[PDB]
């Protein structure tokens, strides 16, 4: 059953999601938030694109970090729970994890399911190109035409970022 | 279409219907946005790369660069809050109800 | 002198007055060179002459 | 296929090492060696009360600087692009940017701690 | 707050607004959207009071789920069209992820909860540039993909939204909240007339707009912030009275002033396509929003509110406000009529 | 509704077909009107500020009604050529398209028949 | 629920009364649990118990006007063998605000309900034999 | 035989925070005048640590 390896890291990923978002604590919602992104980061490297997973699990380790510094500075109890300390956030989580395994029972016995649009039930390795792309991969050169090409994108972005440092001095000033 | 695309579309629902049903905590909701987030940053990369759509990789990466630009911000949102009570229970947030 | 206070109003700003006045006249001069030199291209375009 | 073995090997190791040092040895547990230690006195107040922290503007910037200096990690590739004036024109203009935000953070007593 | 930095903040807010009104990307739209909501959310920081963070935090909350439904909208487009431009739709859960998007983006009901109390949670200048210039973008964005929304959605969205405004507006006596429903129910009147003809909406748009800016700016003027002050206005100045009940009695929808402008010509359009049960409701409905603006002018200015002593000596001092353009938005808004056929512009 | 008709030549306030057309008299009763709500606001402007409404500014007065004049008649020639657009596609697509509006004959009442219905 | 209006309306008037009694009952059911439902996410419960108490009472007084006013619409078309005719949908009508006052144990809000749902159900039935359209296609 | 004008009792009618008043909005305390609200200052809870002898 290797050959379903993407629909298995899919499946982690819809797991971890199921985890952190019945919202048991912020700092397990931060490690399952972790877990979905390493999962994520495989999904996206299985289909070639490497820098992006890389790149995007970077990018969320440390926001990551930084939520659960926040979370240990201000948003704390003195019992947190873990995922069963309440019963609504267990509940939810139960239903969360059925749900997700009724749907792949459904869709690994007739390999086809309808929820609004419409899927199959094969791996996804059919949908690949068979060619080769010769001494470059395509999303390494797709994202180095940022700099040649999307000098528009380039502009508002840096802009962007420089107003949000801005109002986030503005922001937390108290007058 | 294919398989994993259901997937991360059941998974951006799920982060959805968790966010949508607060749980009295302003960090969980910004933990429910961070993960809708992620969901269409997969789902983005995920079509692109099969498509080989090589031109619109600069899409993402500069799409995760604005979660920041609200996430990070959502934080600064709370700070305030925290220096208003002493908590960040969204039960406080009550005073605009007249 | 009648009140206690300067007023900043008590003198014309002779400036403002002026721009406003030369704003005016260059408005109104526009408007009649344009409407003059827009009925002229319409009698030349339709040869109503 | 040998980065997943790879990864199991190491957390077979890793996992193995604390089995081994739990089952082997003589156990004694009481209830006052399990205790939190504080110097000696039994502490005042939990440890999960808030911990109020001072470097949250930094923290933000760091927020924001993580991905805008993730921004700037192909400039390698983009050095191999036929045209080279202009993107040599915008990288210098992000990290002036970059530059721009920096200074104006430590001009206005951003980077100060607060308290 | 510096006003430097203010002015950098009100370019970046207008940069935005440019950026997605001129933009053919969905990435360009979406961009712009985020950096008007970054850009606009310190502006209704500007006196640091808690009502401002409740506020804040409220709207940055909606805003964010909004933009998440947008750019999955959008995705969803990517994959079902494999590409970029901002045109007609390809995918009807696009379509109604994009116009639930949009709805709430505009406040427009049920999404309209947000309205009153950040309207109501913040000061009247940061309420003006709000509930008139974050109104622009969304319905540029509904217009560009004008074959593509449902039509029984966004009538029933417009409907639910005009009968919830006028219900809503009959029950305050805050006058930021009685503008914030007068707002959604005029956002409902403009998305009700959307699928038939938009330059109706843009002439509706415009009116709207000056309307509420001369009340908004009227306000500011007598420094009201309820109705027992803006009852008080007739001891420092009647002028003040007077300009505020034509204005009221103009978005009454009454003739011959200019808000008969729009929902007449809304009416014209709507039976031209069989469509007479929704126009009569609808006008019935806005007599709700009339009888509220006649309490607003029976308080105000037809009658004689007492006063206290005080205000005697505010006869000594004369205004020295900036009321940038006020004559001229006040004729605008009352004394349109006549010049009807200027609309045809909008085409 | 023309939108693709904007579409090749955009952002363009008065085309190249714009100039064909007679341009407004300067004597036109819509341009008094609109010169006649500069000097309600020039009024108003006055009134509001505590200053005597008819005497105080002349100059601010003329520059009121000389801006509305002006943007009047910009607008007034606008509206008048999106109007001669409206009449030419739809004179032009009436021309283009026989079999759709195809003529009716014009039968004179002695042949018609209508039904009387009395009063009493 | 474009289904369920379907499935009543294509039903030929005064020939099944159980049929459109149950059809009626079902789109009753429906609205009233869409009104308890937003009732339940507005305004909270003190209790679970109160909660399914309060979706129950609404969803019952809401199926029991809708079939009473498909009954008597029903019965009304049987015994007048007037099918194309909205008398029948005002009498239909007045008796759902007949249930509506008994629900709620007060008479003037059943003679209103009465009144408003009688001259409602008229004009639903006006609009079906004439062709009205509520949401109209746009074709110029 | 003067024009009747209103006094407190009619004026007073729109000085609460909602016109009609029903059980829900019974404790709706109407807004500052300046909206700037009382900073409401808990308690702070200064962590306490034991330097202690080891
Ligand atoms: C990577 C580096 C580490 C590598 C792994 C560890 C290397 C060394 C492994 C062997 C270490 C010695 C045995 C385990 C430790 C025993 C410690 C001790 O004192 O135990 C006393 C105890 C005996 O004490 P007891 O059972 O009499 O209990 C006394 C305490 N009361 C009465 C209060 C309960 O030993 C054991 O329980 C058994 C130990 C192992 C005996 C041999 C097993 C088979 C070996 C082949
Ligand atoms: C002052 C209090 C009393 C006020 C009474 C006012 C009059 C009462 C009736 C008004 C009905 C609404 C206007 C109808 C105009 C119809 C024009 C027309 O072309 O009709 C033919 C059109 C025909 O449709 P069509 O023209 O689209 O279709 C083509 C024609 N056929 C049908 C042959 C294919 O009729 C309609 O479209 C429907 C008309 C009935 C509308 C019912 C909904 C409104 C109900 C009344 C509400 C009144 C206000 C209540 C509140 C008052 C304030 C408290
Ligand atoms: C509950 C707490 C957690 C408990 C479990 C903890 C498990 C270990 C956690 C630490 C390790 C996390 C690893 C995350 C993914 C790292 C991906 C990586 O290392 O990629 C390297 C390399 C990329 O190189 P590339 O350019 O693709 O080369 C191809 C051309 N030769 O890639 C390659 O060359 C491709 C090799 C095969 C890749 C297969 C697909 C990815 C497999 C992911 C496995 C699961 C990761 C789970 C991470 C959880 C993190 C919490
Ligand atoms: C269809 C829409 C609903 C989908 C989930 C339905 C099952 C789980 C929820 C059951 C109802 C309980 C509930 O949501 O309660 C509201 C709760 C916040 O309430 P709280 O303050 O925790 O406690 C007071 C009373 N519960 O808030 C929460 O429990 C929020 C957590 C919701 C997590 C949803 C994600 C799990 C997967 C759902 C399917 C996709
Ligand atoms: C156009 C050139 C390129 C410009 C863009 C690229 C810049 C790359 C480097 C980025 C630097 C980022 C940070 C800059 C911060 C500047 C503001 C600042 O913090 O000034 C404070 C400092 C005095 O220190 P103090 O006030 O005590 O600081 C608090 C704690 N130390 O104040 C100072 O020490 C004075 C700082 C301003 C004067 C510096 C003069 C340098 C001259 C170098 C030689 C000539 C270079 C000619 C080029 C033009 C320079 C303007
Ligand atoms: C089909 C698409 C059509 C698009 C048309 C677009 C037209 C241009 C853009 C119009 C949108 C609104 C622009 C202005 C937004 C509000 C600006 C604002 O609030 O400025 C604040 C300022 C404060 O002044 P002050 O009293 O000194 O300060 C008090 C302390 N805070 O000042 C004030 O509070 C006073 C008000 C200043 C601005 C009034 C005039 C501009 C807004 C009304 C429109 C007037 C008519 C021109 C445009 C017609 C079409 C809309
Ligand atoms: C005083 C107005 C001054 C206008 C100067 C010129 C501005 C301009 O370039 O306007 C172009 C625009 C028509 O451009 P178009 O591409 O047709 O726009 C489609 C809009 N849906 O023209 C217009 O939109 C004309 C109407 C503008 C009205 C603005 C105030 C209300
Ligand atoms: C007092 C307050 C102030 C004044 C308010 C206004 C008062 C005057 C208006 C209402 C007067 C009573 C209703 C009108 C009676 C006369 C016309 C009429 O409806 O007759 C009953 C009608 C007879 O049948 P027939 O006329 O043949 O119907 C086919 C023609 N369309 O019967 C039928 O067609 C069957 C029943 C049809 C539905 C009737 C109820 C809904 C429509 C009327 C409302
Ligand atoms: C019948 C009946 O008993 O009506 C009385 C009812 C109030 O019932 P209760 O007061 O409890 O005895 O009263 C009601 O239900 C209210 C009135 C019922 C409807 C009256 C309709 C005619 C009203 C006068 C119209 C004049 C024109
Ligand atoms: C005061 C308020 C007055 C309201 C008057 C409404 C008049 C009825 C309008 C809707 C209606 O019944 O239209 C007739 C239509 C049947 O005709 P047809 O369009 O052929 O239906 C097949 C579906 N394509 O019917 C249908 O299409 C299905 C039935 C629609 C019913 C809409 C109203 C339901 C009850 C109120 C909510």
């Amino acid at each position: 059953m290797m050959t379903y390896i993407v629909f298995i890291l899919s499946i982690i990923f819809v797991m971890g999601f199921v985890g952190f978002s019945s919202k048991p604590s912020p700092i397990y919602g931060g490690l399952g938030l972790i877990v979905s992104g390493g999962v994520g980061c495989g999904i996206v490297l299985n289909f070639g694109g490497s820098f992006l997973g890389l790149m995007v699990f970077l990018i969320y380790l440390g926001g990551m970090m930084v939520v659960f510094g926040y979370t240990t500075a201000m948003a704390t109890e003195q019992y947190p729970e873990v995922w069963v300390s309440n019963k609504v956030v267990l509940g939810t989580f139960i239903t969360g994890l059925l749900m997700e395994f009724l749907m792949v029972y459904y869709v690994l016995k007739d390999k086809e399911v309808e929820i609004v649009f419409k899927f199959n039930g094969m791996g996804d390795w059919v949908i690949y190109d068979t060619g080769d792309s010769g001494f470059f991969s395509e999303e390494a050169m797709g994202i180095a035409a940022l700099y040649s090409y999307g000098t528009w994108l380039v502009i508002v972005t840096g802009w962007s970022l420089l107003i949000g440092v801005v109002v986030i001095m503005e922001i937390t000033r108290g007058n | 279409m294919s398989l994993v695309y259901m997937n991360i579309m059941m998974a951006f629902t799920v982060s959805l219907t968790g966010l949508l049903m607060y749980r009295s905590h302003l960090m969980s909701s910004l933990l429910c946005l961070e993960g809708m987030m992620l969901s269409l940053f997969i789902l983005a990369t995920l079509m692109i790369l099969n498509s080989h759509f090589t031109l619109a990789s600069m899409m993402p990466i500069i799409l995760l660069v604005f979660a920041a630009c609200e996430a990070a911000l959502g934080l600064s949102l709370l700070v305030m809050v925290s220096n208003t009570y002493g908590t960040d229970y969204v039960q406080n947030l009550n005073l605009l109800q007249c | 002198k009648f009140y206690i206070q300067e007023p900043p109003h008590g003198s014309p700003n002779w400036l403002k007055v002026g721009l406003t006045l030369g704003t005016s006249a260059f408005l109104w001069i526009y408007l009649i060179k344009q409407h003059n030199e827009d009925v002229l291209e319409y009698k030349r375009r339709n040869g109503l002459e | 296929m040998n980065l997943m073995i790879t990864l199991l090997t190491n957390f077979t190791l890793a996992t193995l090492l604390v089995t081994i040092a739990f089952w082997l040895p003589q156990l004694n547990v009481y209830s006052e060696k399990t205790s939190p230690y504080e110097c000696g006195f039994d502490p005042m107040g939990s440890a999960r009360l808030p911990f109020s922290m001072k470097f949250f503007l930094v923290a933000i910037t760091f927020l924001l600087f993580d991905l805008e200096i993730a921004l700037l990690l192909p400039l390698p590739w983009a050095s191999q692009t036929t045209n080279l004036n202009t993107m040599l024109t915008m990288a210098l203009l992000l990290i002036f940017l970059l530059a721009v935000s920096l200074a104006y953070e430590w001009t206005q007593k951003g980077l100060e701690w607060t308290e | 707050m510096n006003p430097i930095i203010l002015i950098i903040i009100l370019m970046t807010v207008m940069l935005g607004t440019i950026i997605v009104m001129i933009s053919t990307h969905w990435l360009l739209i979406w961009i712009g959207f985020e950096m008007n909501m970054l850009a606009i959310i310190p502006i209704m920081m500007k006196k640091h009071n808690p009502r401002a963070t409740e506020a804040s935090t409220k709207y940055f909350l909606t805003q964010s789920t909004a933009s998440m439904l947008l750019m999955m909208a959008i995705i969803i487009n990517l994959m079902f069209s494999g590409q970029w431009t901002v045109m007609k739709l390809f995918n009807p859960m696009a379509s109604m992820l994009m116009t639930m998007a949009l709805a709430m983006k505009l406040g427009m009901a049920p999404f309209h909860f947000w309205v009153p109390e950040v309207t109501q949670g913040i000061p009247l200048s940061s309420g003006l540039i709000l509930l008139t210039w974050q109104k622009l973008a969304p319905m540029s964005v509904l217009y560009q993909i004008l074959p593509s929304i449902n039509l029984d959605l966004i009538l029933t969205l417009s409907i639910l939204s005009i009968t919830i405004g006028g219900w809503g507006g009959l029950n305050q006596t805050q006058l930021r909240k009685i503008m914030a429903y007068s707002s959604i129910a005029h956002m409902g009147w403009m998305t009700a007339v959307l699928l038939y003809n938009p330059t109706m909406t843009l002439l509706n748009l415009i009116i709207y707009i000056i309307m509420t800016s001369t009340m908004f700016t009227l306000f500011m003027a007598n420094s009201t912030t309820t109705t027992l002050s803006l009852s008080h206005t007739w001891n420092k100045a009647p002028i003040m009275t007077i300009l505020v009940l034509i204005t009221l009695l103009s978005m009454g929808g009454l003739p011959p002033l200019s808000g008969f402008m729009p929902k007449w010509m809304i009416i014209q359009e709507m039976t031209k396509n069989d469509s007479i049960i929704l126009p009569t409701l609808m006008a019935i409905t806005a007599l709700l929003n009339l009888y509220f603006y006649m309490r607003l002018t029976y308080s105000t200015a037809l009658t004689m509110f007492p006063s206290t002593n005080n205000m005697k000596m505010k006869w000594q001092f004369p205004t020295t406000k900036r009321m940038t353009l006020l004559p001229t938005m006040t004729v605008l808004s009352t004394m349109l009529l006549p010049l009807t056929p200027i609309l045809s512009i909008l085409e | 509704m023309m939108t693709g008709r904007q579409a090749r030549a955009p952002l363009q306030f008065l085309p190249d077909e714009a100039r064909s057309l007679p341009p407004p008299k300067l004597t036109d009763p819509r341009l008094a009107y609109i010169g006649f709500l500069g000097y309600c606001s020039g009024l108003i402007d006055n009134a509001i500020r505590r200053r005597p409404v008819l005497s105080a500014g002349l100059h601010r007065q003329f520059l009121y009604i000389t801006s509305f004049v002006f943007v009047g008649y910009y607008l007034l020639k606008r509206q008048d050529y999106m109007y001669a657009v409206r009449d030419h596609d739809m004179f032009s697509y009436i021309k283009s398209h026989p079999e759709d509006f195809p003529e009716k004959d014009k039968k004179t009442y002695r042949e018609v028949f209508e039904e009387f219905h009395p009063v009493r | 629920a474009k289904t369920l209006l379907h499935q009543y309306w294509d039903i030929p008037e005064g020939t099944e009364c159980h049929r459109k009694t149950y059809a009626a009952t079902s789109i009753g059911g429906a609205s009233g649990l869409v009104v308890s439902a937003y009732s339940v996410a507005l305004k909270t419960p003190t209790s679970f118990l109160e909660g399914v108490a309060r979706t129950g009472r609404y969803t019952f007084t809401a199926a029991a006007i809708g079939a009473i006013f498909g009954l008597t619409s029903c019965i009304s078309a049987q015994v007048r063998e007037k099918p194309d005719d909205p008398l029948n949908y005002l009498i239909g009508g007045c008796a759902g605000g007949l249930t509506l006052g008994a629900r709620t144990r007060s008479y003037g809000i059943g003679a209103a309900a009465c009144a408003y749902m009688g001259l409602t159900a008229a004009l639903v039935k006006m609009g079906q034999l004439e062709g009205w359209k509520v949401f109209a296609e746009p074709k110029v | 035989a003067r024009q009747w004008q209103p006094d407190v009792e009619w004026a007073e009618q729109y000085g609460g925070a909602v016109m009609y008043p029903t059980k829900e909005t019974a404790h709706w305390k109407p807004p500052p005048w300046n909206d700037v609200d009382p900073p409401k200052d808990t308690l702070v809870s200064n962590l306490t640590l034991n330097f202690g002898p080891q």
